[PDB]
RNA sequence: GUAUGUCUAAAGUUAUGCUCUUAUUUACUAACAA
RNA sequence: GUUCGCGAAGCUUCGUGGACAUUUGGUCAAUUUGAAACAAUACAGAGAUGAUCAGCAGUUCCCCUGCAUAAGGAUGAACCGUUUUACAAAGAGAUUUAU
């Protein structure tokens, strides 16, 4: 059910502020300079964290020019969130380019609607969106069915072969994709444009996890009982006194451990 | 005495306006403009003045000051305060630490 | 003078340089506008433009306005907005320092922030801690192509330089330590040296090294710390009493 | 947090509007003194005036040095601040340093404490303002055409722009070093030298108890030249 | 072989019982050869 | 400039009183001197302990990568250095001084 309060959509407020301004620009022009656009984004972003050694290709695939040091290497490792952003705008940037072609003299309105489906269709094979983002399979399989079932309402006297288009349904596929996506990058990129400018929060605190659990536990542990000890000791001694109480408190784990009785003489 | 109800309501009132005031301003700070929708003039002398929030371009940071930078907190302990303990223990406190 | 006409262009944004300086690494970088993968030999080099100020220095946009605030591109000799800046285009007098004294104590007359503590070097502009009109001249060494001048030369050539641009308290080149101290009559004149000077040549017509201007490294016009010597402090230290006076008789 | 404190700004610097329109960007800037976020004021003057006034810096700092947060001046006397230490330090005292911590953590800190500097803590209460001012108060009371002259017995002290001003107001070039006090004053044509000789610490030749006084320029002259 | 960590990358801040000679062991180390 | 009233020449033209409309942007300014980061060359090449190994922690006015409160950065790094007093009471011997 879709919540009604929030009634102030994105479009509308750039629209409300003075840095926007509004054109009628042709949907091919759009793109292209959305491409533009997106490139000069993401090389900034790259430029910015330092890593010049990764070259954006105007096709939107990255690859290093030279080989990394591992230090390099470790940095360049750019994360699930601006990967993303430039598989999205592969995406885009080959349905856009197939429209430049068409548009560009090139191919037919036939080769173009059976160049976007294609596209759509292969968006898997023709850009690891899935790689980063896995349940973007769900999507893919989805086209895939839609392919399977399109073809064959497509090609029931028609015989076989590549030359169907029809995008429609896989291309609303890809549609609800983003939609159920622009949260998650807005979230995703915004922390991560964040980070690069302010600082990484340095209030990192960890969460309990699985793996460190144990340790956690044992901490927690020998910080009460050294409380309680403390409590107890009427001098009020020093905390090098209670590293001999705590290590005392080790020995007798282990001796418990092994069962060994753990009767040391001169205790309290 | 237990507080009187009608200073409870003040206190209540008092306490509840500021947190309501704290949270929205860690909303609206935030970049999420999804939590933008719970959000539940000046004289410098005799001399007088309008002030206003420019609004900014939302591409560029909202707060281009915030950097996460590490900050050492000085105590600002002025004010001395006792640390004040009655007893005098000799025997069982003398006769003890041999066993502790 | 320089009231009499309008300033002239210092040189057309065809002439004027790109944003892409020298290659000094393997890759350019875009958020930046520096270069790397590779930071070997040093990247400073010399002025193209000198701040020629009776063929350059006039009338603006500003000198209508009354912008307080002097062009760091006519300090540097290649504002390519002539008469059309809103910055203006002369040297600094006591009626301009005057008429922006009070701003001119938290920023510079380039009209931009000074800072807490001065760059390491002492080298940007200057802070605002201080009030200091004395620039440190290094790099004479580079700025001439290794000329083996004499100290009297090189003294006379700086004095010709800096006295061109700004009421001087006084000059002094030391041979022990191949630089100058250029003491000014004013913050903001200083500061318009310390940019209308940084990186340029001391060579002239005259000399043999007139082409090769461009191919060393530039004068190091920084700011001054001042001296150790104690001739100079107690001078200094009077001045400051002195001033005292006047502003302590000025409360009342 | 909260915008709990309000701006420090003086008079002069805001100009004489009976209504001037600023804004404020909240979070924004780190300031001019101890790199820290603050609410960022800032107004032209006049409504046709170019130049913008931003508060460079933060309310805690201006506080603690008790000046202004656009002018870097004592709000009470409109002064530089480490001058104002320096008559405070004067007056009533023998030392009184502002000490601002050049390194960039330390002066976080700093800033965080809500504590006055030296100069501050005078200036802060008027009463004792007063009181200094009063203490201070009471603590004041032959013409060969050369165009190329070489003036000697010159002060120590003295600039340069204040020689080539007096000759001016008689009547150009100059060369003055204060170790040697060699002047090597040049004019701009023979004429106006011949004017300038006409017109007449001012001991005088025109080359191209008199005695002790060329012993001093010697020694010194040599000093300079060893120099 | 690496993570990783240091290093360099140029412009001058104004003060007056032993020494010896050898041969042998053992250990460790060695992106050096077998 | 439009228009609505008027006057002076021929519904047309020149002059006059109105109404309409009446404050843009800048925290910034074009390359060295107000700030990145690796990179290269050189040098070493990794915590326990004898040797070889998985780690998880912790403190830190160290951070980086990461969407991250996953996780990973060599168990991410540094932590291994330095180290004197709440200083007492009692006895014995020797020296001095005084009564
Ligand atoms: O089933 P998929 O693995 O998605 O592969 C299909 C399938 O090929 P296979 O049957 O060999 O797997 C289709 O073949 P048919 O079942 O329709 O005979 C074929 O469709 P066309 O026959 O219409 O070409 C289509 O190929 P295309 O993508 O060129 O339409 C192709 O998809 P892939 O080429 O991605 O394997
Ligand atoms: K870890
Ligand atoms: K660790
Ligand atoms: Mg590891
Ligand atoms: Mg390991
Ligand atoms: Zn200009
Ligand atoms: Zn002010
Ligand atoms: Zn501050």
């Amino acid at each position: 059910l879709p919540t009604n309060h929030n009634k102030t959509k994105l479009l509308k407020s750039l629209k409300n502020t003075k840095y926007f301004q509004q054109t009628t620009i042709d949907w091919v022009e759009a793109g292209l300079q959305l491409c533009r656009q997106g490139h000069n984004m993401l090389n900034l972003l790259i430029h910015r964290k330092g890593l010049t050694y990764l070259h954006l290709d105007y096709n939107f695939n990255l690859k290093p020019t030279k080989t990394l040091t591992t230090k390099e290497r470790k940095k360049s490792r750019l994360g699930n969130s601006f990967h993303l952003m430039r598989e999205l705008l592969k995406m885009m940037k080959l349905i856009v380019d197939t429209h430049v072609q068409f548009r560009l003299g090139n191919v037919d309105a036939f080769q173009l609607a059976d160049g976007i489906h294609y596209i759509l269709n292969h968006i898997g094979q023709l850009t690891g969106i899935y790689r980063y983002k896995y349940k973007v399979m769900h999507q893919i399989r989805a086209c895939k069915d839609l392919k399977h079932i399109i073809y064959y309402k497509f090609n029931k006297n028609l015989g076989k072969g590549p030359g169907c288009g029809f995008w429609q349904p896989a291309w609303r596929v890809w549609l609800n994709f983003l939609r159920g996506t622009i949260p998650l990058l807005e979230r995703y990129i915004g922390n991560l444009i964040t980070r690069q400018f302010e600082g990484r929060s340095n209030e990192i605190v960890k969460t309990t996890t699985k793996q460190r659990l144990d340790a956690y536990y044992d901490l927690e542990l020998r910080n009460s009982v050294m409380d309680d000890i403390l409590e107890m000791m009427p001098e009020s001694i020093r905390q090098k006194k209670a590293r001999t109480i705590l290590q005392h408190l080790s020995e007798a784990w282990r001796c418990w451990k092994a069962n060994i009785p753990w009767d040391v003489p001169g205790m309290p | 005495p237990l507080p009187t109800k009608a200073e409870i309501q003040e206190c209540t009132a008092r306490t509840k306006s500021y947190i309501q005031r704290l949270v929205n301003a860690k909303l609206a700070n935030s970049n999420n403009r999804a939590s933008s929708r719970y959000v539940t003039l000046l004289l410098n002398n005799s001399h007088h003045i309008e002030v206003v929030s420019k609004q900014m371009d939302p591409l560029l940071p909202r707060f281009v000051g915030k950097k996460a930078r590490k900050v050492v907190a000085p105590t600002e302990n002025d004010e001395v305060v006792p640390v004040l303990h009655m007893d005098g223990s000799n025997d069982r406190g003398e006769a003890d630490p041999n066993e502790w | 003078s320089w009231r009499d006409k309008s300033a002239k262009v210092q040189v057309k944004e065809s002439e004027l340089p790109s944003s892409i300086p020298a290659q000094t690494g393997l890759t350019f970088n875009i958020w930046y506008n520096k270069w790397s993968q590779g930071f070997a030999g040093n990247t400073r080099f010399v002025s193209p433009f000198a701040l020629q100020p009776q063929l350059h220095s006039g009338k603006t946009r500003g000198d209508n306005d009354g912008q307080l605030f002097f062009c760091l591109f006519f300090a540097k000799g290649m504002c390519c907005l002539g008469p059309k800046c809103e910055y203006l285009h002369h040297i600094p007098d006591e009626e301009d320092i005057g008429k922006l004294a009070l701003r001119t104590e938290v920023l510079d007359c380039f009209g931009r922030e000074k800072f807490a503590d001065y760059r390491e070097d002492m080298g940007g502009i200057g802070s605002f801690r201080k009030k200091n009109k004395t620039l440190y001249v290094g790099g004479i060494d580079g700025a001439l192509n290794s000329k083996h001048l004499k100290p009297a030369q090189i003294e006379s050539r700086i004095r010709f330089v800096f006295s061109r641009l700004g009421d001087i308290d006084r000059i002094r080149y030391v041979e022990s330590k191949n630089c100058g101290f250029v003491k000014f009559k004013y913050q903001a004149n200083a500061e318009f040296a310390k940019e209308a000077m940084s990186n340029q040549t001391l060579l002239l017509p005259s000399d043999k090294e007139w082409d090769d201007r461009r191919e060393g490294t530039g004068l190091l016009v920084k700011w001054a710390n001042e001296d150790p010597d104690p001739a100079a402090q107690k001078r200094l230290q009077e001045e400051l009493k002195l001033e005292s006076l006047n502003m302590m008789v000025h409360l009342i | 947090e909260i915008n709990e404190p309000p701006p420090n700004i003086c008079e002069q610097c805001l100009g004489d509007e009976a209504n001037i329109r600023m804004t404020k960007i909240p979070q924004g800037s780190e300031c001019k003194i101890c790199t820290l976020p603050f609410t960022l004021y800032h107004f032209k003057t006049s409504k046709r005036s170019n130049n913008i006034i931003k508060t460079l810096i933060c309310v805690r700092c201006a506080t603690q040095r008790n000046i202004c947060q656009c002018c870097m001046l004592d709000s009470r006397w409109h002064i530089p601040i480490q001058l104002r230490d320096h008559l405070i330090s004067l007056v009533n005292e023998e030392n009184v340093m502002t000490e601002e911590a050049k390194n960039d953590m330390m002066k976080r800190f700093l800033s965080l404490k809500n504590v006055k500097l030296g100069g501050a803590q005078i200036t802060s209460d008027p009463s004792e303002a007063d009181n200094i001012v009063d203490k201070l108060k009471n603590i004041l009371l032959k013409n060969p055409s050369t165009k190329s002259f070489f003036l000697y017995n010159i002060d120590a002290s003295i600039p340069e722009w204040k020689i080539t001003d007096t000759v001016s107001q008689l009547l150009l070039s100059l060369i003055v070093n204060h170790k040697a006090k060699c002047g090597g004053l040049r004019f701009q044509s023979s004429e106006l030298g011949e004017r300038f000789v006409s017109k007449i610490i001012f001991i005088i030749p025109w080359s191209s108890t008199a005695e002790n006084i060329k012993l001093s320029l010697s020694l010194n002259k040599l000093i300079q030249l060893e120099l």
